[PDB]
């Protein structure tokens, strides 16, 4: 069928986006040199990357074989989490990078502490709020139909929003980008070079079919957002970890060092 | 968000070839 | 200058009497030493880790 | 023995506290070189923003050494003022010194009402882009723009995108502006993206 | 011992044309960047030309371009500036400078005669 | 007068040279060529002291072996108990271009200088406990590129105004002073008996000098450019330097000449700390790389690589016991490898 060709195509976009991001990470954490307040960030968004695409592995598993348990409502409730706290992460990300170009003088460098509270905090109080209203409200097996879209809306409402907070602190990067390109201190080539850089890293294929309701048009939003989009987090190891000439420059100096 | 409407979908959809085959049979 | 060219000539002249003894000499008493101080060099020589305080 | 360790990992514990109130501190100030009682620091403050901007005074004119303690500095202020072509092989050296191959140069040229040192000046005419001030001829204007693209034809000859020069005209206000263009300029340079 | 002895210059006519060595000892010639610098009577030292290390890669002063012409013989160790169209401002005691350190671009050699690295000089009188 | 009183001197300075070229029979290679070699030796990061805010410049070890001072351009002079990784101080200063360190042989105070031109002595050992600036010695016309302590009242700094001098710190006036340097000095090393003491500086000259008389004995010239550092042998009958020509050499005080250079063509970064180990068989030599070599200083063959800090090596420095190598770098880290 169609939901089979999906749901085998994603578990290939988030293992080849878990392969890829632990060795990310590792890279990371193993060179001490490129351990900055950015790097720290990335290793945050690295990190819920790969607790999605283990929380989907799970989740596919306990909901199909591939019986209402209360191991559903348990991995629905670590399925909402590990996947509210990634749309938060490509949100934090690009609030980082928003508050070093805006707020580039007296930064107060607390902010990193605070994203960790917004990262893997405000899931925590979304996915909370949504878990015990269907237990007082609406309790359907393991709860994935999500029928009640008010119930549904407390975990629609937070990811949605962080896709139209995302998208304006995208076009503010980017208009604060051409300043520095239109300045007399190849313009069009290296502006579209640099948005394809921070498309994959702030989510913004998200926003194509965000705003839009689920049944206008559901079988090209899956294979897009989930089939396609779900090698975000292999983009973004290759692009973020891999390809930078500060981490590659690492890799070198401890080859010759070998 | 795009997994939670997969699981919507994907669910509702092992449940409608539930139902629609049980009321097959006994009809 | 004429006052700090005058420095350069009596320094040479008083650099130019030193005693200066052959390198066969001055040399052979460089290894001589680091053969009489080989066994107390914990970096040359690999140090136990119970003597090594770094461990 | 436990107990003397226990107050010795209690003054690293003081100390660590100390060393963190200084972080911050630390990255708040923003150094400057002032290039031209062994230095001299001047502390200006632009929209609650720390400046030290560090005058090297009783320093001697051999700079091939205590100029690479400079480098981790946000930007060298290089106020210029045959004492022309000597400022052109100086910026040439800053500009072309390892150490300071990452630090910005802001730019600073005094100017008032140059073909006897330089004779291309007579084949020289002012871009049309140049926009002077009112107030003077346009001739001294065909000067001060000659000077800026003698010292740019130094600042874009080397340099893949590292460090950048910000020629001006003459104050603080021009500094905090230039001092924000090279931050910003170096995490889109960490982040890859130009 | 680094000993940048020069020879050439002397007396010539306004418009004639001198040839100032330098003989270069102590040092690895092929990898240092050489100077010229000047010192007009009454006033400081001023750059004159230079040469990278690499053979060719040369510069001036605006006010010797054209006439002077720097040049050196990394197989003979040295350096150099053939002087033509001799102005009468252009006389000076011409120093054979030498860029501090090694397989670099940038040279602090104008320091008030406190430069090591640096000759004698040879009066040019015009 | 300056007609012959110039060319004089040159024949002055060539037979100083074939008196040097009389003395040279056997090379030091030549010599050491039979003794067998070190190998390779690996040493590895044991402590890795981390808290500076800026590149560290110096590092001076304490007599003890235990504790070490280390100055960075943050403006803080931090003690740290190698051992146990522990600050000991964390002396704060009033000018954050402190381009040296020293610490006494008494472990009472220490000393920091840079480019203020001033060398404030900091008195650890007081009565209410605290640390504090004892005497400011103010003499110098020149950044401060060298410090090291003779006694808790002797200390001779090297300046950046090619003069270096003895002081009296519970006077705080020079009583000396030397000169003969054409180039800013850079650094220098107390002899063992602390009588001598030969100083390197930007005109590619190194000189030994008299503490007392304060003249200069010798002055030896090998290097090609501006040398960085210098260090005894613990003999006390020959010292290393280190240059920016990207090479090290092994002077030596009776013989008035170079003995051996340790140079390779894979290395054209200078040196920027040069060390002794406490047999005097290895030469630890930092450079602008930030792999650090050692080098066998009898076969001039390079045993060992030190390459973890990831930036330029400032500071570089053996134990008295030589137990541990402590090395300093503009990465902000001091790293002990034993």
């Amino acid at each position: 069928y169609y939901y089979l060709s999906v749901k085998a195509l994603y578990t290939v976009g988030y293992s080849t986006s878990l392969v890829t991001l632990t060795t990310a990470m590792v890279i990371l954490c193993r060179f001490r040199k490129l351990h900055c307040t950015r790097n720290f960030i990335h290793m945050n968004l690295f990190v819920s990357f790969m607790l999605r695409a283990i929380s989907v592995f799970i989740k596919d598993w306990i909901l199909y074989a591939e019986i209402s348990t209360v191991e559903c409502k348990a991995v629905m409730v670590f399925f909402h989490y590990c996947v509210v706290s990634n749309y938060f992460w490509l949100f934090i990300e690009g609030l980082y990078l928003f508050t070093l170009l805006v707020e580039t003088f007296f930064p107060e460098r607390r902010y990193f502490y605070w994203y960790t509270i917004i990262g893997w905090g405000t899931p925590t109080v979304c996915v909370t709020v949504w878990a015990t209203l269907r237990l007082y409200f609406d309790d359907t097996g393991c709860w994935d139909m999500n029928d009640s879209t008010a119930l549904w809306w407390v975990i629609k409402g937070p990811v949605v929003g962080s896709i139209m907070v995302n998208f304006v602190l995208f076009i503010g990067i980017i208009v604060i980008l051409v300043q520095k390109l239109q300045s007399p201190d190849s313009i069009y080539l290296r502006l579209a070079r640099s948005t394809l850089l921070l498309i994959p890293l702030f989510g913004i294929h998200y926003t194509v079919f965000a705003f839009s309701p689920e049944n206008v048009s559901k079988r090209e939003r899956l294979v897009f957002e989930l089939g396609l989009g779900s090698f975000q987090g292999f983009v973004v190891a290759v692009l973020y970890c891999f390809l930078n000439g500060e981490v590659q420059a690492e890799i070198k100096r401890k080859w010759r060092s070998w | 968000h795009s997994d939670g409407i997969f699981t919507d979908s994907y669910s509702r959809y092992r449940k409608q070839m539930a139902v629609k085959k049980y009321l097959a049979a006994v009809l | 200058s004429i006052a700090q060219a005058r420095k350069l000539v009596e320094q040479l002249k008083m650099e130019a009497n030193i005693d200066r003894i052959k390198v066969s000499k001055a040399a052979a008493d460089l290894m001589a030493y680091c053969e009489a101080h080989a066994k107390e060099d914990p970096l040359l020589t690999p140090v136990p880790a119970s003597e090594n305080p770094f461990r | 023995q436990r107990n003397e360790e226990k107050a010795q990992r209690e003054a690293n514990k003081k100390i660590e506290k100390q060393l963190q109130k200084d972080k911050q501190v630390y990255r708040a100030t923003h150094r400057l070189l002032l290039l031209g009682s062994g230095i001299f620091e001047t502390k200006f403050q632009v929209d609650k923003v720390n400046f030290h901007m560090f005058d090297v005074g009783g320093q001697r004119d051999e700079r091939r050494k205590w100029i690479q303690c400079f480098n981790d500095v946000t930007a060298i202020i290089f106020v210029v003022a045959n004492r022309l072509q000597e400022a052109l092989k100086l910026f040439d050296s800053i500009w072309n010194n390892k150490w300071l191959r990452d630090t910005s140069v802001i730019l600073f040229l005094n100017k008032q009402d140059i073909e006897d040192y330089f004779p291309e000046f007579a084949r020289y005419t002012t871009p049309e882009d140049a926009t002077p001030e009112p107030g003077e001829d346009p001739r001294v204007t065909r000067a001060k723009y000659f000077i800026r693209d003698e010292f740019l034809r130094i600042s874009t000859a080397s340099g893949d995108g590292r460090h950048y020069c910000y020629p001006h005209f003459t104050n603080i206000r021009r500094v905090f502006n230039d001092c924000r263009d090279i931050i910003q300029r170096m995490h889109l340079r960490q982040y890859e993206l130009l | 011992q680094v000993q940048l002895q020069e020879s050439g210059g002397g007396l010539v006519q306004p418009g004639g044309s001198l040839r100032l060595s330098c003989a270069a000892s102590g040092f690895t010639f092929s990898n240092y960047k050489m100077n010229w610098v000047r010192q007009a009577p009454g006033k400081g030292l001023e750059w004159v030309s230079d040469i990278s290390q690499s053979g060719a890669s040369i510069s001036y002063t605006g006010s010797v371009k054209g006439r002077f012409t720097i040049s050196r013989d990394n197989a003979k160790n040295t350096l150099y500036l053939q002087m033509n169209s001799l102005k009468p401002e252009d006389t000076a005691v011409y120093y054979c400078a030498r860029c501090p350190a090694p397989f670099t671009r940038d040279c602090f050699d104008v320091t008030s005669t406190t430069y090591a690295y640096r000759g004698q000089g040879t009066q040019v009188t015009v | 007068e300056l007609d012959q009183l110039r060319q004089e001197a040159e024949q002055l300075k060539n037979q100083i040279r074939d008196a040097r070229k009389a003395c040279a029979d056997a090379t030091l290679s030549q010599i050491t060529n039979n003794i067998d070699p070190v190998g390779r030796i690996q040493m590895r990061t044991r402590r890795t002291l981390r808290g500076h805010l800026a590149k560290i410049y110096a590092m001076h070890w304490g007599t003890d072996s235990r504790l070490l001072v280390s100055a960075s351009q943050d403006g803080k002079l931090i003690i740290w108990d190698s051992y146990t990784t522990n600050k000991v101080h964390a002396i704060p200063l009033r000018s954050s271009w402190v381009m040296t360190c020293a610490y006494a042989p008494s472990g009472n105070y220490v000393a920091c200088g840079g480019l203020d031109n001033i060398c404030s002595i900091y008195n650890l050992k007081t009565r209410e406990g605290n640390v504090r600036v004892s005497r400011e010695l103010a003499g110098h016309t020149g950044y401060l590129s060298c410090c090291r302590f003779l006694d808790d009242n002797q200390i001779v700094t090297s300046s950046g105004d090619t003069t270096c001098a003895l002081w009296d710190i519970e006077t705080g006036q020079q009583t000396t002073t030397f000169t003969g340097h054409t180039g800013d000095v850079m650094s220098l090393s107390l002899a063992p008996d602390t009588r001598l003491f030969v100083s390197g500086a930007c005109d590619a000259s190194a000189k030994l000098w008299d503490v007392r008389e304060g003249m200069c004995r010798q002055t030896f010239t090998g290097h090609e450019s501006d040398i960085n550092a210098i260090c005894f042998f613990p003999n006390g009958n020959a010292f290393a330097t280190g240059s920016d020509d990207a090479t090290c050499r092994l002077f030596d005080l009776r013989a008035d000449q170079e003995l051996m250079t340790y140079s390779h063509d894979n290395i054209i970064c200078g040196i920027t700390s040069v060390s002794f180990s406490k047999s005097g068989r290895l030469l630890l030599a930092g450079y602008d790389d930030f792999n650090c070599n050692v080098w066998d200083a009898l076969k001039a063959d390079r045993a060992g690589v030190l390459a973890g800090h990831d930036n330029r090596v400032s500071c570089l420095g053996v134990t008295d016991d030589g137990m541990a190598v402590a090395t300093g770098s503009w990465d902000s880290f001091l790293k002990i490898w034993n």
